[PDB]
């Protein structure tokens, strides 16, 4: 799920549709 | 649906409860 950002200091952005990032936000699968 | 939380400041914390940061609010399935 997730899929608003989040990130724990960069990450993300938005995976490019595909989600990612994990405790930190992120989402995608969950 | 918002789910009692806003992300102007910080992100979702109920991003436990799969709801995510859209237009300042949380919310999960609109």
């Amino acid at each position: 799920x997730x899929x608003g950002x989040x990130x724990x200091x960069x990450x993300x952005x938005x995976x490019x549709x595909g989600x990612x990032x994990x405790x930190x936000x992120x989402x995608x699968x969950g | 649906i918002p789910c009692g939380e806003s992300c102007v400041w910080i992100p979702c914390i109920s991003s436990a409860i799969g709801c995510s940061c859209k237009s300042k609010v949380c919310y999960r399935n609109g």
